[PDB]
C-alpha cells in the first residue's frame, strides 16, 4: 500500500498538464476576468490530458495483446499430429450406379 | 477554414466589473402540430398557419436587437408549408468588401 | 486523436482474422500431405443411368 | 403538470367520420349562396367553378388588379414618432399558447452559442490529406495482388487434353477425344 | 463440392485446384482490411 | 480539462462522485441537477447550493424523462451528456488518477483481448 | 467436402467450434416427418447393400 | 420494489432531505429496472432473438432430437470416416 | 507534388505556389505523366522482367537468412518434411 | 387570395375530402393486384390451379398432406 | 386543376406520390420472389409457370431502378426544393416539367398492362441479347417503357441544367449533386437509347447484330456503359440529401465543402470509365480486366473522403438536441449502412473473387444494402426533414423509435444473409435450389414478410 501510494503519487505529479500551445490566433483575456458564463451553455466534452491520454490508451494496448497471449497459451490448445493416414478399401460401388 | 470571427483583446475589456454573459432563453417555446379552430374557415385557418411561422420569430437582446431565427440554406425560409409562390422579391445574399467611393460620403 | 482509438480498435479486430488466416493456411499445406481425409484411388466413375 | 389539461376545451370531440355529414343531409358539394362566398363550396372547400371551370388563369372573370398609376393597395408600418425620431415598431407574432395550444410557461433553456466550428487549421489540413491518402494506400496495397491474379489466370499452360463444352437451352452439351 | 447446410464459408470453401485455393486466399486477405475499414470508420459514429 | 487548462471564463464544479447515481424517475415530472457538486441532496440541487443560489455562474440543470424508468446520473458533474451519465464519472477520474486509470484499463482491455480471442481463435 | 471436415477437425482441436449444422434442423418440414418413411426405398437400399456385400467378398477373391 | 437508499461515496453528499425528489439506488435497480416482470421478460427476449441471430434459435431442439438422432446414426454408419473430434459433428 | 500536403508546398514554396491555377495545372500534368508512364515504361516494355536470376534480395532478406542459417533452422526449414502418401499400418 | 396562398390549401388546412386519400390508397391496391392476379391466371393457364401445394413437384410420402 | 398545373413543388409531390404507387408492385413483387425462396420445392409458383418468376424478377428490378427509386431521389425532392435552394421563383422550364411526370406514368401503364395482357417471361432487368430478342411482345412492351423512361429522364436532366443560369444564390453541394447526375444523364442515356434502337431491330426489324458473326458482347459494353453511370445517378441524389440534413440537424456548417463537391465530381468521371467490371466473366483481354479493375478500386478514394465529412458532422454536436428523430437516425444509419455495401463492392471489384461470385446472391445483397436500404432510408430521411415544408400528415413516423429499429433489423435479416449463400454458392435469377441452402433462403424470407408487417404501422 505505502509503494501502491508511491508510484500513485509519481505518476500523478508527472502527468499534470502544462497550458496548450494554441494552434489558434487567439486573444489574451483582459487581466482580473472570472467566470463570466453559466452551467447551462452546451456541454463541452471533458477531454484528458494528452501524457494521461497515452498512458491509460497504452495500457489498455498492453492489456488486450497479454490477454491475447494468455488466451493462446492456456485457453486454447495445439493441434496434435494428424492421424496415420492408411490405405483403406473404398466402397465397391457407387449406390447410383445401373445395375 | 472558417474558425469564428478575430477578436482583439482590446474588445474584450468590460466597462463595468460586474458584466457577466446575457442569460436570454433561445428556446422559442412550446409547440406542437398547429391546432386550427373548428369555427375557421378556409381563409380563416391560412391567416392562423401564417402566424405560427418559427422562421418568423426572434429573440430580443438586451439592446433591442433581435436575433432572427436562421438558417444554412434559404429552403427554410418559405412560408411552411410552401406556398405557389415563394420567392416574389428576390432574396437576397449580402456580400462583404472594403471598398468604398466618396459620394456616399458628406463631409 | 479518439479517431485513433478506432484505428487501434480495427487493427486488433483485422489482425484477428490475419491469425486464423494464418493458421488456415498451415493447415491446408498438410491436407494433401498427411490428412487421412485425402483419398486417391478412391472416386470410381458412376456411369449413365 | 399535464400541458394537455390547459387546452383541453379548446379540443371538442368530433361527431362526424371525417367531419361530414352525409351528403344528403348536407350537400356540400354545392357552392355557398352566402354573400362574398360565391368562390367557397358549402363546407368551405373551394369551388370547382372557381378553380377548373371558371379559372381565372383561362380567361374567366378578367379583373387587372394595378390601377392606372401602375399602383396597388399596400398596408403601411406601424410609425411611432418619439424622441425625435420617426420610429417602426414590428409586428410581433402572437404567443405560440394561442397557434398551437401550449401553455408557454417552464420552457427549457436553450443558451445562445456561436456555431460549433473546427480550428486548428494545420491539424485539421491534416486529417483531410488523410481522410484522402489513407484510402489512396489501401488501393494501392491491393494494386500489386490484383496484377498478380490476374496473370495467374492468363497465364500459357502445357495442357495436354481438351474438353469442350457448349450450353444449349437446357442443357450441357460436352465433347471430349475418344481413346485410339 | 456441393453445398453444405447452415455454413458461411466466409470466402469460398472445399477448393479443388490451385486457381480455388488462390481465390479463397485472395478474399481472405483484404477481409481483414475490410474490418479495419469498418471498424475504424463506424467507432466515431457519435455525437 | 476544458476548464482547467483551456479556458477559464467557465465555471469549475466540484466532484461529488466519481460514480453515477441511480435514481427512479417517472415521466411527466420536472428534475433539477446539481451543477457544482456541493449540494447535500445529490443528484438533486437541494435548495442551498451554488446552483439554487444562483452563485458564481452555476444553475440547475433542467431534466425530464420521457418514460417511467431507473436512470444513471452523473456524479461528476462534467459528462457530455450530464445530467446523464455516458462514462465521463470515469474519464474524469482517471484524470485525476491516471495510474489507477491504467489498472482499469489494462485490466479491461485484458478480458476482452481474452473472449475475443478464446471465441475467434 | 473432404477439405471441410479436415478444417472442422482441426478447429474443434484447437478451440470451440460451433456449427449450427449440428444442432439446427435443416429443412423447415421436420416438423410433420417425424414418422415419416419411405418403405420402398428402404427395401430397394437393403438389396444394394447385400449385392455390395458379395461383390466385395468376391473382390477380395 | 421499495429501493433502498444507497449514500454513495461521499454520504455527506446525500445527507440532506430529499422530501418528494428521489432518492439515489444501488446499481443492481437499474439493471433490473426496479425488477420490472415486463423488463425482466423483454430482457429474456433480447437473449432470446441474440441466441437466434447468432447461433438459431435453439427453441427448435426437442422437436428436432429424433431427426438428428436419425442423422446422426447414419453419418456413423454410411458418411465419409470422421477422425478424432470430427466425429462430434454431424451434417 | 506527389503526396505532398499542399500546405506545406504553399508554406516552403511560396513563389514556385505564387499563381495557384498554374499550379493546379501542373499537379494535373504531372500526374498524368506519372499515369501515362506506368502503362508505357513498367508495363508494356516486352520480354523484360524475367530475369529471377536476380530476385532482389534485401538487407532485411539477409538479417534473416543468416541468423537461421547460424542455427539449424534453416536446414530444418529446407528439408522435406514428407515424401510419402501412405504411413505403414502395424 | 388567402384561400390561394398555400398550394393543396384544403388538405394543408386539413378540409380536404377523405375520398381523395381513398382514391390514392385505391390506386395504390390496384397497383399491387398487378403482380398477383396475373400470378394466379398464369398458374391456372398451364397447371389447372390458382396457387400449388407447397412441394407438389417433388415426390411425397405416402401420407403427405 | 391536378393534371394542368405546372407548379415545380406540385410536381415534385407527384413524384413522391407516384413512387410509392408504382413502390407497391415493386414491394409485391419482392415479397412473391422471397415466398418462393422461403424452402426447395414450388410454393406459390408451378413448375409450368417459372416463366412468370422470371418475370415477376425482371419487372421487380426494372420497376424499383427507373420508376420507383429514379423518380423519387431525382424527381421528387429535387424539383421540391432545388429552386427554392437557388433562390429563384419557379424552375426554368415550367411546361417540361409537367410534361416528364405525366411520361413516367404513361410508361409504367404500358408496362403493368403488359403483364395483363401479353404472356409473362423475363429475360432480367439487364435484358441481355440473344434472350431477349428471342421473345415474346412483353420484352416489345418492356422496350417501349424503357424508351419513353429514356425521354422523361433526359428532359428533366435539361431542366435542371438551366438552374446555373439563373442560380441567384450559392450552388450548395446538394444543388452540386444534381448538376452532375444531370451531366451523367446527357452522356449516357444516348448510348442507351443506340443499344435498345439495336435490341428492337432485332425483335422487329429483322436485324442480325446478336446472331453469329455479330458480337453479342457488343450490347453488354453499350448497355452498362449507361448500367453503371445509373447506378452513380441514383446514388449520387442520396449523397446531396445527407449532407443537408447532416448539416441542419447537427447545426454545424459542411466541412469539406469544396472537396465534397469535387469528390461528387470525381465519382462521376471514374463511374463513367468503369462499366466493364460488369463484364469480367466474359473472357475480356488481360490488360482490359487490370485497368477496369485498377479503375473501378480508385473510385473508393472519392467515395471514402465524402464518408468521413459526413462523420465529423455529427461528432461534437449538442448533447441537449434531441437525438432520435427519425431524419437524423436515418440519416446516421446510411453511413453505417454504405459503408458495407461499398466494402462488399470492392471485395466483387476484384475480378478473381468475383469469377466466384459473379450471379450470386452476393451480388444481390451488395447492391440491396447500397439501394433497397442506403437509398431508400435517404429518400426517407430527406422527405422527413422537409415534412413541414411539404405539409404531410396522417403518419406517425416523425419520431417512431420503433419503425426505424424494426427496418434496420429486419433489413439486415433479409440482406445479411444473401452474402453468405454467395460462398454457399446459390446463383441468382433462380426460383429452385439445393435443399442444403434453405436455412439460410429462410432466414432471409422471414425477415422480407416482417419488413412489410413494419410497413402498415406507419399509418
Ligand atoms: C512509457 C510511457 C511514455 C509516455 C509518453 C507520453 C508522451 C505524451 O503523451 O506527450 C504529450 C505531451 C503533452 O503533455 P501535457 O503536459 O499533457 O501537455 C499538453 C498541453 O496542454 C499542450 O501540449 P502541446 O500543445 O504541445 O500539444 C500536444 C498534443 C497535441 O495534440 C494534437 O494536436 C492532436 C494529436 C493527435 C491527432 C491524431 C489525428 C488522427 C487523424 C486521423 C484521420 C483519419 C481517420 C480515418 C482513417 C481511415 C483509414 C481507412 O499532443 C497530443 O495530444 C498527443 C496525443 C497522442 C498522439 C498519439 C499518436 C499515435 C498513437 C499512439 C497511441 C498510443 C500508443 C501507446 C503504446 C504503448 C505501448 C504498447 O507532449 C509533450 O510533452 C510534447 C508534445
Ligand atoms: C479499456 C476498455 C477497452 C478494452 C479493449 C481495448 C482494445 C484496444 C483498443 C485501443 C486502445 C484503447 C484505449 C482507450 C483508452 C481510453 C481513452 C479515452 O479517451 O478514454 C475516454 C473515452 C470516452 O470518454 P468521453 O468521450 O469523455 O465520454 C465517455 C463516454 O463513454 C463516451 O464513450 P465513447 O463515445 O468513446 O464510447 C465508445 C464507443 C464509441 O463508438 C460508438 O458508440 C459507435 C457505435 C456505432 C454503431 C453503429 C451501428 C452499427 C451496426 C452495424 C450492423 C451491421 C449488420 C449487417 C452486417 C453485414 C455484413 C456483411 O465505442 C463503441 O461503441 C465501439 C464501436 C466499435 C466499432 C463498431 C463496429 C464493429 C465492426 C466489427 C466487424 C464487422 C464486420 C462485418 C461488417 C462489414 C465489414 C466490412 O473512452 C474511449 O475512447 C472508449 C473506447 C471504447 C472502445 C470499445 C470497443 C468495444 C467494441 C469492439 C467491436 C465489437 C466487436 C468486439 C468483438
Ligand atoms: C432486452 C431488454 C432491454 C435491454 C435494454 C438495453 C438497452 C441498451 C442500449 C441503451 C442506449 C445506449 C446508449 O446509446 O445510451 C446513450 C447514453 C448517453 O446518455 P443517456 O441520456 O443515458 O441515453 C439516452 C438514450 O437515448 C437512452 O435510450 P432511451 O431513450 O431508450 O432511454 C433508455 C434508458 C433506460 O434504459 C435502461 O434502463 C436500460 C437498462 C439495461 C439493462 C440491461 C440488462 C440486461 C438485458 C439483457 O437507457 C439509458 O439510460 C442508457 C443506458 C446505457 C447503458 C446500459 C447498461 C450497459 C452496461 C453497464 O450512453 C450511456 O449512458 C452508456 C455509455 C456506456 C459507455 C460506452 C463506452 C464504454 C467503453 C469501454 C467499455
Ligand atoms: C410504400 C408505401 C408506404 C409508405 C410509407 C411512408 C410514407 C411517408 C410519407 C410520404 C408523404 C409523401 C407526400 C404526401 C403529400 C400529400 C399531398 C396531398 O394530400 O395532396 C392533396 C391530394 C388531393 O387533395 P385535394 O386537393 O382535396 O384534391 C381534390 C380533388 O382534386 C378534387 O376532388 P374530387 O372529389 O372532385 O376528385 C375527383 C375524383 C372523383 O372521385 C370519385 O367520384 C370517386 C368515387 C368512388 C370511387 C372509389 C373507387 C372504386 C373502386 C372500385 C373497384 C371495384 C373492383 C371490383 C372487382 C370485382 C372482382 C370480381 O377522382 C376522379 O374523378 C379520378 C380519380 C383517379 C385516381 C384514383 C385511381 C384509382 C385506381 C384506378 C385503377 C384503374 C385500373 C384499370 C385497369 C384496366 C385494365 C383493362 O391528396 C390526394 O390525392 C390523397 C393523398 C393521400 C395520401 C397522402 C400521403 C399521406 C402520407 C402517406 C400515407 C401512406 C400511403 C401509402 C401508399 C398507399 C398504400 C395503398
Ligand atoms: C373514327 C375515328 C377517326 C379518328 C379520330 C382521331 C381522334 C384523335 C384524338 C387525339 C386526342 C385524344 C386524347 C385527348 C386528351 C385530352 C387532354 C386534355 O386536353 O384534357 C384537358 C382536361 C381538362 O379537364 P376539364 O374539362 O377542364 O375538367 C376536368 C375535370 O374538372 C377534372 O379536373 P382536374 O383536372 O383537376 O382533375 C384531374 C384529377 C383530379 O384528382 C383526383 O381525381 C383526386 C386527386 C388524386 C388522387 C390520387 C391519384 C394517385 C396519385 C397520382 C400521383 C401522380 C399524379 C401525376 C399527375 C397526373 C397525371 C395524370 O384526376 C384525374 O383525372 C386523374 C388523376 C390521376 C390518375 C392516375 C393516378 C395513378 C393511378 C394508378 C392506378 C393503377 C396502378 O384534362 C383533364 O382534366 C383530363 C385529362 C385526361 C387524360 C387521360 C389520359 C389517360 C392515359 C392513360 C393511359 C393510356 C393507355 C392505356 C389505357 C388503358 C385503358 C383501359
Ligand atoms: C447505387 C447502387 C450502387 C453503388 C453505389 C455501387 C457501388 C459500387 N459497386 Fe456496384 N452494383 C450495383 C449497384 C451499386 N454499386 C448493382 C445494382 C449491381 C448489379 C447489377 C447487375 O449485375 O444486374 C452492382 C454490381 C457491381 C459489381 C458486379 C459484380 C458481379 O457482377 O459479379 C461490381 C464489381 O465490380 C460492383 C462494384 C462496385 C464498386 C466497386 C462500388 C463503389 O462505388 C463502392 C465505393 C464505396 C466504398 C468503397 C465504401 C466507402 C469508402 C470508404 C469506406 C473508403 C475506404 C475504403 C476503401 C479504401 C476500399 N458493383
Ligand atoms: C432500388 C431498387 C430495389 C429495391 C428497393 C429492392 C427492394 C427489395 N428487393 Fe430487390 N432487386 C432490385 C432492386 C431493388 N430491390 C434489382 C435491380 C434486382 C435484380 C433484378 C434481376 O435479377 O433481374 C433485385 C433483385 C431482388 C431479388 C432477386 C430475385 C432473383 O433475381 O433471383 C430479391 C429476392 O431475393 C429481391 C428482394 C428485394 C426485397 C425483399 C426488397 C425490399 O422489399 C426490402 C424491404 C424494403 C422495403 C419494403 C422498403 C422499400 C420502399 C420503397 C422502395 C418505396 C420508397 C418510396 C419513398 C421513400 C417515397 N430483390
Ligand atoms: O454497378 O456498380
Ligand atoms: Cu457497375
Ligand atoms: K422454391
Ligand atoms: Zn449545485
Ligand atoms: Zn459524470
Amino acid at each position: 500500500a505505502a509503494v501502491r501510494s508511491q508510484i500513485e503519487a509519481a505518476v500523478y505529479k508527472w502527468t499534470r498538464p502544462r497550458p496548450p500551445r494554441l494552434g489558434v490566433a487567439v486573444p489574451r483575456s483582459p487581466p482580473g476576468t472570472g467566470i463570466l458564463f453559466h452551467t447551462n451553455m452546451q456541454t463541452i466534452r471533458y477531454s484528458l490530458s494528452p501524457k494521461v491520454w497515452v498512458l491509460v490508451t497504452g495500457a489498455a494496448l498492453v492489456g488486450v495483446f497479454s490477454g491475447q497471449r494468455f488466451a493462446q497459451t492456456v485457453l486454447l490448445s495445439k493441434n496434435p499430429p494428424n492421424p496415420p493416414r492408411y490405405r483403406e478399401k473404398p466402397p465397391v460401388r457407387h449406390p447410383h450406379t445401373p445395375d | 477554414i472558417y474558425e469564428g470571427q478575430t477578436v482583439q483583446e482590446s474588445e474584450l475589456i468590460p466597462q463595468e466589473d460586474d458584466w457577466v454573459i446575457e442569460e436570454t432563453n433561445f428556446c422559442l417555446g412550446r409547440n406542437c402540430y398547429v391546432r386550427f379552430r373548428e369555427e375557421d374557415d378556409l381563409a380563416r385557418r391560412a391567416l392562423h398557419q401564417m402566424d405560427s411561422q418559427l422562421n418568423k420569430m426572434h429573440t430580443r437582446l438586451r439592446d433591442g436587437t433581435v436575433i432572427p431565427y436562421m438558417s444554412f440554406h434559404p429552403d427554410e425560409m418559405v412560408d411552411r408549408p410552401a406556398p405557389i409562390h415563394t420567392f416574389s422579391e428576390k432574396p437576397l445574399l449580402k456580400w462583404t468588401w472594403d471598398e468604398t467611393y466618396e459620394e456616399a460620403y458628406d463631409d | 486523436r479518439d479517431w485513433l482509438i478506432g484505428v487501434m480498435l480495427g487493427m486488433y479486430l483485422g489482425n484477428l482474422c490475419v491469425q486464423q488466416h494464418r493458421q488456415y493456411r498451415v493447415d491446408m499445406k498438410l491436407f494433401y500431405l498427411e490428412a487421412p481425409e485425402h483419398k486417391i484411388n478412391w472416386v470410381k466413375p458412376r456411369g449413365d443411368l | 403538470k399535464s400541458y394537455y389539461d390547459d387546452f383541453k376545451d379548446r379540443l371538442k370531440p368530433g361527431k362526424y367520420t371525417q367531419g361530414r355529414c352525409p351528403q344528403s343531409e348536407g350537400d356540400y358539394r354545392q357552392e355557398s349562396k352566402t354573400i362574398g362566398r360565391e368562390h367557397l363550396n358549402d363546407d368551405g372547400t373551394r369551388s370547382k367553378r372557381y378553380t377548373v371551370k371558371e379559372a381565372d388563369a383561362l380567361g374567366y372573370h378578367y379583373h387587372p388588379p394595378i390601377d392606372k398609376k401602375g399602383q396597388v393597395y399596400v398596408k403601411g408600418p406601424n410609425t411611432v414618432i418619439e424622441r425625435g425620431q420617426t420610429w417602426i415598431k414590428g409586428y410581433e407574432l402572437p404567443s405560440m399558447e394561442y397557434t398551437y395550444g401550449p401553455k408557454q410557461e417552464d420552457i427549457p433553456f436553450y443558451p445562445r452559442v456561436k456555431l460549433n466550428v473546427w480550428g486548428n487549421y494545420n491539424l485539421v489540413m491534416k486529417v483531410e490529406f488523410l481522410f484522402f491518402y489513407l484510402p489512396t494506400i489501401i488501393v494501392f496495397g491491393i494494386c500489386i495482388p490484383v496484377y498478380t491474379i490476374n496473370f495467374a489466370q492468363e497465364e500459357v499452360i502445357y495442357t495436354t487434353m481438351t474438353v469442350k463444352v457448349t450450353g444449349r437451352q437446357w442443357y450441357w452439351v460436352y465433347e471430349v477425344e475418344s481413346p485410339t | 463440392d456441393i453445398p453444405w447446410p447452415a455454413r458461411t464459408d466466409w470466402g469460398g470453401h472445399d477448393p479443388a485446384t490451385p486457381f480455388a485455393e488462390l481465390m479463397i486466399n485472395t478474399h481472405s486477405m483484404f477481409w481483414p482490411v475490410a474490418i479495419f475499414i469498418y471498424v475504424s470508420a463506424i467507432y466515431m459514429v457519435k455525437k | 480539462t476544458w476548464t482547467e487548462i483551456w479556458w477559464e471564463h467557465d465555471p469549475t464544479p466540484k466532484v461529488a462522485q466519481y460514480r453515477p447515481y441511480v435514481c427512479t424517475v417517472e415521466s411527466g415530472k420536472v428534475y433539477w441537477w446539481c451543477a457544482c457538486g456541493e449540494s447535500k441532496t445529490q443528484p438533486w440541487v437541494d435548495g442551498h447550493c451554488k446552483c439554487s443560489k444562483r452563485e458564481g455562474g452555476f444553475r440547475p440543470r433542467r431534466w425530464e424523462p420521457e418514460h417511467d424508468g431507473v436512470r444513471l446520473f452523473c456524479g461528476c458533474k462534467s459528462c457530455f451528456s450530464s445530467p446523464t451519465w455516458n462514462g465521463g464519472c470515469f474519464t474524469k477520474w482517471m484524470q485525476s488518477n491516471p495510474a489507477g486509470g491504467m489498472l482499469y484499463c489494462f485490466a479491461a482491455a485484458f478480458g476482452f483481448g481474452t473472449l475475443t480471442v478464446y471465441r475467434k481463435f | 467436402n473432404p477439405i471441410t471436415r479436415y478444417l472442422d477437425r482441426r478447429r474443434a482441436e484447437r478451440g470451440p467450434y460451433y456449427l449450427m449444422s449440428n444442432v439446427l434442423p435443416y429443412h423447415p418440414h421436420f416438423l410433420w416427418m417425424r414418422n415419416s418413411h419411405d418403405y420402398e426405398a428402404a427395401e430397394a437400399l437393403a438389396a444394394r447393400r447385400e449385392k455390395d456385400r458379395e461383390l466385395a467378398a468376391k473382390l477380395e477373391a | 420494489y421499495t429501493p433502498s437508499f444507497e449514500r454513495g461515496l461521499n454520504p455527506e453528499l446525500t445527507s440532506g432531505d430529499y422530501g418528494d425528489m428521489p432518492k439515489p439506488q444501488p446499481l443492481i435497480d437499474f439493471f433490473t429496472q426496479n425488477r420490472n416482470p415486463w423488463f425482466g421478460f423483454a430482457m429474456f427476449c433480447g437473449f432470446n432473438f441474440l441466441w437466434w441471430a447468432f447461433f438459431g434459435a435453439w427453441q427448435i431442439r426437442p422437436l428436432w432430437a429424433s431427426q438428428r438422432k436419425s442423422l446422426a446414426e447414419a453419418d456413423r454408419l454410411y458418411g465419409p470416416t470422421k477422425y478424432g473430434v470430427g466425429k462430434k459433428y454431424i451434417n | 507534388s506527389i503526396f505532398t500536403p499542399m500546405d506545406w508546398m504553399f508554406y516552403y514554396f511560396p513563389n514556385y505556389s505564387r499563381d495557384k491555377v498554374a499550379l493546379m495545372a501542373r499537379q494535373i500534368k504531372i500526374h498524368f505523366a506519372i499515369g501515362f508512364a506506368l502503362v508505357f515504361l513498367v508495363y508494356h516494355p516486352p520480354y523484360k522482367g524475367a530475369d529471377y536470376g536476380n530476385f532482389h534480395k534485401s538487407p532485411l532478406y539477409w538479417y534473416k537468412y543468416n541468423q537461421l542459417e547460424r542455427s539449424g533452422q534453416l536446414q530444418e526449414n529446407l528439408r522435406i518434411k514428407r515424401d510419402w502418401f501412405y504411413d505403414e499400418d502395424p | 387570395n388567402l384561400e390561394d396562398h398555400f398550394d393543396l390549401a384544403e388538405y394543408m388546412m386539413k378540409m380536404h375530402n377523405p375520398m381523395s386519400e381513398y382514391l390514392y390508397w385505391i390506386a395504390g391496391f390496384v397497383s399491387g393486384l398487378h403482380g398477383i392476379l396475373p400470378l394466379l391466371h398464369s398458374n391456372y393457364y398451364f397447371s389447372g390451379m390458382f396457387l400449388p401445394r407447397d412441394n407438389d413437384n417433388t415426390q411425397l410420402c405416402d401420407d403427405s398432406w | 386543376f391536378y393534371i394542368l398545373v405546372n407548379n415545380n413543388k406540385r410536381i415534385g409531390i407527384y413524384y413522391i406520390k407516384l413512387s410509392i404507387i408504382i413502390g407497391i408492385l415493386g414491394i409485391v413483387l419482392s415479397y412473391i420472389i422471397r415466398v418462393e425462396l422461403y424452402n426447395s420445392g414450388n410454393r406459390i409458383i408451378k413448375y409450368d409457370n417459372v416463366n412468370y418468376y422470371n418475370m415477376v424478377i425482371t419487372l421487380h428490378g426494372l420497376l424499383m431502378i427507373f420508376y420507383i427509386i429514379m423518380p423519387g431521389l431525382y424527381g421528387g425532392i429535387p424539383l421540391y426544393i432545388l429552386p427554392i435552394l437557388s433562390v429563384i421563383t419557379d424552375i426554368v422550364l415550367p411546361r417540361i416539367n409537367n410534361i416528364s411526370i405525366i411520361i413516367v406514368l404513361i410508361s409504367y401503364i404500358v408496362v403493368i398492362n403488359s403483364i395483363v395482357i401479353e404472356y409473362n417471361i423475363g429475360t432480367g432487368w439487364t435484358l441481355y441479347p440473344p434472350l431477349s430478342i428471342i421473345g415474346t411482345v412483353i420484352v416489345n412492351m418492356i422496350l417501349y417503357g424503357l424508351i419513353i423512361i429514356g425521354i422523361s429522364s433526359i428532359i428533366s436532366a435539361i431542366n435542371f441544367m438551366n438552374i446555373l443560369i439563373v442560380i441567384d444564390g450559392i450552388i450548395y453541394v446538394y444543388i452540386w449533386s444534381i448538376i452532375i447526375t444531370s451531366v451523367l444523364l446527357i452522356i449516357s442515356l444516348p448510348i442507351l437509347n443506340g443499344i435498345l434502337l439495336m435490341i428492337l431491330s432485332d425483335i422487329y426489324f429483322n436485324s442480325i447484330y446478336f446472331i453469329l458473326n455479330g458480337d453479342v458482347v457488343l450490347y453488354q459494353h453499350l448497355f452498362w456503359y449507361f448500367g453503371h453511370p445509373e447506378v452513380y445517378i441514383l446514388i449520387l441524389p442520396a449523397f446531396g440529401i445527407i449532407s443537408i440534413i447532416l448539416s441542419v440537424l447537427n447545426n454545424k456548417i459542411i466541412f469539406g465543402m469544396k472537396s465534397m463537391i469535387l469528390a461528387i465530381i470525381m465519382i462521376s468521371i471514374l463511374g463513367s470509365i468503369v462499366w466493364a467490371h460488369h463484364i469480367y466473366t466474359v473472357g475480356l483481354e488481360l490488360d482490359t480486366k487490370i485497368y477496369f479493375n485498377n479503375l473501378t478500386l480508385i473510385i473508393s478514394i472519392p467515395t471514402g473522403n465524402k464518408i468521413y465529412n459526413w462523420i465529423i458532422l455529427y461528432i461534437g454536436s449538442y448533447n441537449i438536441l434531441y437525438n432520435g428523430y427519425q431524419s437524423l437516425i436515418f440519416s446516421i444509419m446510411f453511413i453505417i449502412i454504405f459503408i458495407i455495401g461499398g466494402i462488399t463492392g470492392i471485395i466483387i471489384s476484384i475480378d478473381i473473387i468475383d469469377i466466384g461470385l459473379h450471379d450470386t446472391y452476393y451480388i444481390v445483397s451488395h447492391f440491396h444494402y447500397i439501394l433497397s436500404i442506403g437509398a431508400v432510408i435517404s429518400l426517407l430521411a430527406g422527405i422527413l426533414l422537409l415534412k413541414d415544408i411539404i405539409g404531410y400528415y396522417n403518419v406517425i413516423i416523425k419520431i417512431n423509435k420503433y419503425f426505424g429499429l424494426l427496418l434496420f433489423i429486419n433489413i439486415n435479416i433479409i440482406f445479411t444473409p444473401q452474402f453468405i449463400i454467395g460462398f454457399n454458392v446459390m446463383p441468382r435469377r433462380i426460383l429452385e435450389y439445393s435443399d442444403n441452402i434453405i436455412v439460410w433462403n429462410l432466414i432471409s424470407s422471414i425477415g422480407s414478410i416482417s419488413t412489410i408487417l413494419i410497413l402498415l404501422s406507419i399509418f
